[PDB]
RNA sequence: AGGACCGAACCGACUAAUGUUGAAAAAUUAGCGGAUGACUUGUGGCUGGGGGUGAAAGGCCAAUCAAACCGGGAGAUAGCU
RNA sequence: CACAGGUGGUCAGGUAGAGAAUACCAAGGCGCUUGAGAGAACUCGGGUGAAGGAACUAGGCAAAAUGGUGCCGUAACUUC
RNA sequence: AAUUCCUUGUCGGGUAAGUUCCGACCUGCACGAAUGGCGUAAUGAUGGCCAGGCUGUCUCCACCCGAGACUCAGUGAAAUU
RNA sequence: GAUGUCGGCUCAUCACAUCCUGGGGCUGAAGUAGGUCCCAAGGGUGAUGCUGUUCGCCAUUUAAAGUGGUACGCGAGCUGGGUUUAGAACGUCGUGAGACAGUUCGGUCCCUAUCUGCCGUGGGCGCUGGAGAACUGAGGGGGGCUGCUCCUAGUACGAGAGGACCGGAGUGGACGCAUCACUGGUGUUCGGGUUGUCAUGCCAAUGGCACUGCCCGGUAGCUAAAUGCGGAAGAGAUAAGUGCUGAAAGCAUCUAAGCACGAAACUUGCCCCGAGAUGAGUUCUCCCUGACCCUUUAAGGGUCCUGAAGGAACGUUGAAGACGACGACGUUGAUAGGCCGGGUGUGUAAGCGCAGCGAUGCGUUGAGCUAACCGGUACUAAUGAACCGUGAGGCUUAAC
């Protein structure tokens, strides 16, 4: 089923009163405004475009805003896809709200993850570092060796090395959603996401369940 | 460590084809000088946005 | 990484930032426009600006603290006597930064620095 | 969290004073021993007329550590050293029949029920 | 962070009683044995206390059957039921960890009056 | 009193890292040993190459030692490259 | 080499300190002939660390630890 | 044994785990009495072992602080081919 | 006219003659267990005592502690204990100088990366008028392990001891990934104590320096030791193996026709990148429809007027980032500083009074201060320009 798009508000807990203190992530659903519907006969396949949150009138280009005028909505921050299954239609204009997920408990995030920068082999692919002492010379977090011999005669390709880290879209599956507020436009789910606070959050059914 | 051939004039300029340098082109002029300048600079003569500044 | 980490280190340790801000604070104080590189300026904002709000009332205790932020009674002096009367109703931003070009012999980006008052 | 070389008290009264985790069991490459967990030690220090001697090996259960335990709420419960229980090597059951200083809720497993009795608190 | 402020205001007690690090105090938390739940007392010297909104807590250490015992109650647990100030302690510090080395004698606190 | 003891100068040199086109053709930094003695240092002199001098290491003899350097024999010789 | 190396003697102020040790200063003399930014891996030289505690390694290498004075007390052995 | 190849001999001690150490036996390939034998107080920057203390040596690394590396302006090499 | 040796370390990749987990036939397979053979590489396959050691032997784990190739993989990655220089001694040998795959003690490991190879990060052009987005998926990668307990079930079995197949369920270990609610670490950028000394004329009160002088705490950020999640279920085609109908070869016979099954392999399914996918794709939207002249004439070139969508530059900046890049913002403004209010950390500031001979206490007073946190606020700085990018987009056929 289609998800909705929100942005990571921050952590906090919820007691239950039997005693038992749930992480959860506060996750702001405002209204998710279909855009666009793509259908097999035009587009090749079925899905819909929606936009959320505001933009500045002088930070959208008339590109951009022809294609809003078109649907009839507002502008958005943003553009995203979700693909329909066989089941659900939707129309342009329409707006979908975080009741959606009434009675869905289990949910799948995705985000883009805090920026590590360019990171060591240590820290990007838990290389163990080499003695501190006993005689190492200049050698204590460098990644060692990284191929054989004349025999391959190169490094093979895909070998863990520095690099960038961090700043990628990642996805975490299979989260309790602890509780949905209409009024509110809030999600909250069990656990940690992907991303820093007031980033872009991808929430979608759970997938594996 | 050291090179095995000695590298050709070509891939000398194959490499200095970013060394390139980039003109500023894009000189600002002041409302009440008249003067040009550096957009967001003090003038030469100490004028900022029509207003005369350092004197 | 850095993330919302705040504070220039300008390649120095920190006691000498400590001295080198002193100094320049009070050097702002004596001349209201000083010259200095543009990253030392927006850094000395962040120095200065505390003690003109710290000046703005004046008391025995206020008076020691900006000596010793400023061990110069000169400049507490004038900072309680003329600059905090000065912008008593200035709610913050006391200085400007104007961009002037860069030094000639590193080419440096310098900047003026210099309190919005200067008696104009 | 106990590993292997880590010294412990010994919180009961089979006669061993001071013994040493000689292996964290219970998976392969399994680190740090908590509160409940089995380990294997060797007896460093006994009293002249226990019922252990220096130097045997056998099981234990650890009961105190000052690292702690966490609860559901997100407290924890720290301790001010590391103790443990000797336990038959085959039957995994107290050698002692006192129980020292408190002990905490997690041994509740119908296996450490004699534990749970004979201590002195929680 | 204004709704995660009301949604972290929505679950804080009303009834915490003021107290400061070196007092005494008395915890009562709920035990579940089986199918009976009962109050445990735990009292103590307060040694720490973060104070964080929602995630306040506070560090007693108790000295239980022989060897010394701390643990950090979660203000706003509804697992604490209650907390009561048996002594007012005087002392300079906020953060008490100098009592961990300090036993008997070497381990009183005056009163704070 | 002491080829006493600790410890500055001073004289040495056990270890570690660093430096390795070095700041230096053997140093720097942190420790280390001795430090009234078989001690160290200044200024002169004296011993010469199959020779000196040596509390010994084939050590040292002007960043050169199973035989110094400079010039001659000498365009030594080389079934070898 | 305007080279972090060597180079005999003389003088020796104050406050702490047994001291020509060492901390801070006096007289005096200097800031070391490239600087300005960013604040990556990795390197170098430091600081601090939860539970553990030599399990590391060829090996406690390295780090950490001890330290001062008065006073009490001190083992085997001994060439006293 | 600074010697014993075999050999990690054997036995005892120390550890949970001991080709090391320490003490025995003699089964000295191949110790032996001034190219000294055997002990020995003290002493050694001597060699081998076991304790405690102590710690990032390690389990396993994490942060902070400087100097570089990165970038900019000035200057401007080398090995090598 | 030089291809560094062993072991450890860091990092590996592949083969299958598969150690574990999976499938199956035969048993001298009752069960529990096995044995032996066949198929199968998807993942996983100990850390310690001695020794320089590979090994070995131990003492405890484990699901299991695979075996080989890779210059006995790996020193322009590291170490250097061993071996293999020059000092010295011992046993032995030689008259001796000296020797000894006998022993012992001590004994300089340089390399600023051109090219390929790899990990990251960007430009230039093309993509056929340009632009802003959003897409698709053709290919690449990643993951792909297992224990224990309980129920089925003391049921089947045995004869009793013992004890299932097949089904499930819940919690672990190793491992990866996100994050920081909590709990901890660090926090020289926030407060407090305290030692020596030097100043602020002096007292008080402060500052400088002694490793942040030594310290006790601690905000944000980052972290792990903290905590959330996840390696699939299911398909499709199969391997070993098992069958159904069924002749050749009245019978038979899994195979020849024909019809079924069957494993952690395979291909998907879970996740990531991705049209330079030159084979450069797709949808929506925005913008430009003025002349003139010269000729080789051709998909020609100038000139004047015009410059649009957009983009860049510059500036305020960033839980983005070596640098580019990337994201927000420029007054139609919260993009940064300051400012206001709070929070938080430290713990009752200065000044004054009081008590005491004084040190000191006490009160005003939980007071004062408070980095990066939260919520605001135009006070300062984000300036009109200008710059780049155009004037309706080739040809041919076919449809309409």
């Amino acid at each position: 089923m289609i998800g909705l798009v929100g942005k990571k508000v921050g952590m906090t807990r919820i007691f239950t009163e039997d005693g038992v203190s749930i992480p959860v992530t506060v996750i702001e659903v405002e209204a998710n405004r279909v855009t666009q519907v793509k259908d097999l006969a035009n587009d090749g396949y079925r899905a819909i475009q929606v936009t959320t949150g505001a933009k500045k009138a002088n930070r959208v280009t008339k590109p951009e805003a022809g294609h809003f005028a078109k649907a009839g909505v507002e502008a958005g921050r943003g553009l995203w896809e979700f693909r329909l299954a066989e089941g659900e239609e939707f129309t342009v204009g329409q707006s979908i709200s975080v009741e959606l997920f009434a009675d869905v408990k289990k949910v799948d995030v995705t985000g883009t993850s805090k920026g590590k920068g360019f990171a060591g082999t240590v820290k990007r692919w838990n290389f163990r570092t080499q003695d501190a002492t006993h005689g190492n010379s200049l050698s204590h977090r460098v990644p060692g060796s990284i191929g054989q011999n004349q025999t391959p005669g190169k490094v093979f390709k895909g070998k863990k090395m520095a690099g960038q880290m961090g700043n990628e879209r990642v996805t975490v599956q299979s989260l309790d959603v602890v509780r949905v507020d209409a009024e509110r436009n809030l999600l909250l789910v069990k656990g940690a996401v992907p991303g820093a606070t007031g980033s872009d959050l991808i929430v979608k059914p759970a997938v594996k369940a | 460590a050291v090179q095995q051939n000695k590298p050709t004039r070509s891939k000398r300029g194959m490499r200095r084809s970013h060394d390139a340098l980039t003109a500023v082109t894009s000189l600002s002029v002041d409302k009440t000088s008249g003067e040009k300048h550096l957009r967001h600079h003090i003038t030469a003569d100490g004028y900022y946005r029509g207003r005369k500044v350092i004197a | 990484m850095r993330h919302r980490k705040s504070g220039r280190q300008l390649n120095r340790n920190s006691s000498h930032r400590q001295a080198m801000f002193r100094n320049m604070a009070g050097s702002l104080v004596r001349h209201e426009i000083i010259k200095t590189t543009l990253p030392k300026a927006k850094e000395l904002r962040r120095v200065v600006e505390p003690l003109i709000t710290l000046a703005k009332t004046d008391s025995v205790a206020n008076r020691r603290l900006a000596f010793a932020r400023t061990r110069d009674n000169e400049i507490v002096a004038k900072l309680f006597n003329e600059l905090g009367p000065r912008f008593a109703s200035r709610a913050g931003g006391y200085t400007r930064i104007l961009k002037c070009g860069f030094r000639a012999g590193d080419n440096a980006p310098m900047a003026y620095i210099e309190l919005v008052d200067r008696s104009e | 969290m106990i590993q292997e070389q880590t010294m412990l008290n010994v919180a009961d009264n089979s006669g061993a004073r001071r013994v040493m985790c000689i292996k964290v069991l219970g998976g392969s490459h399994r680190r740090y021993a908590g509160v409940g967990d089995i380990i294997k030690i060797t007896i460093k220090e006994a009293i002249p007329r226990g019922k252990v001697k220096k130097g045997d090996v056998l099981k234990a259960v650890v009961v105190r550590t000052k690292k702690g335990v966490r609860r559901p709420d997100g407290s924890v419960i720290r301790f001010d050293g590391n103790a443990c229980v000797l336990l038959n090597n085959n039957s995994e059951q107290p050698i002692g029949t006192r129980i020292f200083g408190p002990v905490t809720r997690e041994l509740r497993s119908e296996k450490f029920m004699k534990i749970i009795s004979l201590a002195p608190e929680v | 962070s204004n709704i995660i402020k009301q949604l972290e205001q929505e679950q804080m007690k009303q009834d915490v009683p003021s107290f400061r690090p070196g007092d005494t105090v008395e915890v009562k938390v709920w035990v579940v044995e089986g199918s009976k739940k009962r109050l445990q007392a735990f009292e103590g010297v307060v040694i720490a206390i973060r104070n964080r909104g929602l995630h306040s807590a506070f560090t007693v250490r108790k000295i239980s059957n022989g060897e010394g015992v701390e643990r950090v109650f979660q203000t706003h647990s509804p697992v604490v039921d209650s907390i009561s100030v048996k002594r007012r302690g005087a002392v300079r510090k906020a953060k008490l960890y100098y009592l961990r080395e300090r036993t008997g004698k070497a381990a009183r606190i005056k009163e704070r009056l």
